[PDB]
């Protein structure tokens, strides 16, 4: 009992009060020689995970993951909050987060995985020698995780700009998202989680009704390129070969993305 | 072998999806 | 394999953000 401890996650919900959350949700956990064997690499494991977190997590400070306890990550949301403790069996009937909680404990152990399998083939390669490894760089395990959500969040305050400063404007408009040597046994299992780990990016395209002078064309992309922070891409062209226009135009803040949109829809789309 | 403990976090994980 | 892992992982995370919210 001294040191044998597993990770679960769980997650915390918000309420109305406004003032603090409530436990939503939690994972699991699940209870010769070989057998012994088994124990001790799973614990292994998970502790390598906890530690190569709260590594990756001195990145995060600025983006709502705090480092509380040397066993406790605490990733902050607006509606939402997440534990991640590596915890004995000592301390501490289904619930709504349990399913969700699950599947981020089981992805935290898949990222640390696909970990294992890029500095086998980096030194497999490569080297002729030894790894080259950077946190920043290589590490990415809540970022890839924590990403998906705040990518969420962040296009739907852009959805609710483009509705108030573009489709409430100009009337017929509206908008349609869209999605943009032999190790190679290697390459391919890494390949399956570059669904997981590719920078997200949608492109939401604004249908705006067509004059019949010139049909004007706008069009943003949203992406994280470093998984937690947001860009957005703007793209206007309203050609009349005399008047022809185009801008190619991206902010890292929604504040000017709102001027610009204004902008935009004022001087050229607006009759 | 970490390809060993990739298929046992895939089968949990299908799991979960399809109880 | 592949196709398989991009279908799992396409289900996974699509439940864990709950984005449909509709």
């Amino acid at each position: 009992h001294s040191v044998k401890k597993f990770l679960r996650v769980r997650i915390f919900t918000k309420i109305e009060s406004e003032d603090d959350y409530i436990l939503s949700g939690e994972s699991v956990m699940d209870r010769d020689i070989r057998k012994q064997i088994q124990l001790l690499k799973k614990i292994i494991f998970e502790k390598e995970l906890m530690y190569q977190i709260k590594k990756e997590c001195a990145l995060l400070i600025s983006y709502g993951v705090s480092i509380e306890n040397e066993n406790k990550v605490i990733i902050e949301l607006p509606n939402e909050k997440f534990e991640i403790e590596l915890l004995s069996l000592d301390d501490d009937l289904p619930k709504i987060n349990d399913k969700r909680a699950n599947l981020m404990l089981v992805m935290l152990r898949l990222l640390l995985v696909v970990i294992f399998k890029k500095t086998l083939r980096s030194r497999i390669s490569s080297p002729h020698g030894l790894i080259n490894l950077n946190v920043d760089d290589d590490i990415l395990i809540i970022r890839p995780i924590l990403g998906k959500v705040r990518f969420a969040n962040y296009k739907l305050l852009l959805k609710k700009i483009i509705k108030d400063y573009v489709l409430d404007i100009v009337p017929g408009s509206s908008i349609t998202e869209t999605e943009v040597e032999n190790i190679t046994k290697l390459n391919k299992e890494i390949r399956a989680f570059d669904k997981l780990l590719n920078i997200p990016r949608r492109e939401l395209k604004i249908n705006l009704p067509l004059t019949e002078h010139k049909s004007p064309n706008l069009s943003l992309m949203l992406e994280s390129p470093n998984y937690c922070n947001a860009l957005i891409h703007i793209k206007f062209s309203a050609g009349t070969e005399a008047n022809a226009v185009s801008f190619d135009t991206t902010f890292s803040d929604f504040k000017e993305v709102e001027d610009f949109l204004h902008f935009i829809v004022a001087e050229y789309i607006q009759q | 072998q970490d390809t060993e403990k990739m298929e046992e976090q895939l089968d949990l994980l299908s799991a979960i999806l399809d109880p | 394999d592949e196709k398989q892992i991009e279908e799992l992982l396409d289900n996974c995370i699509e439940t864990f953000v709950a984005e449909k919210t509709t």
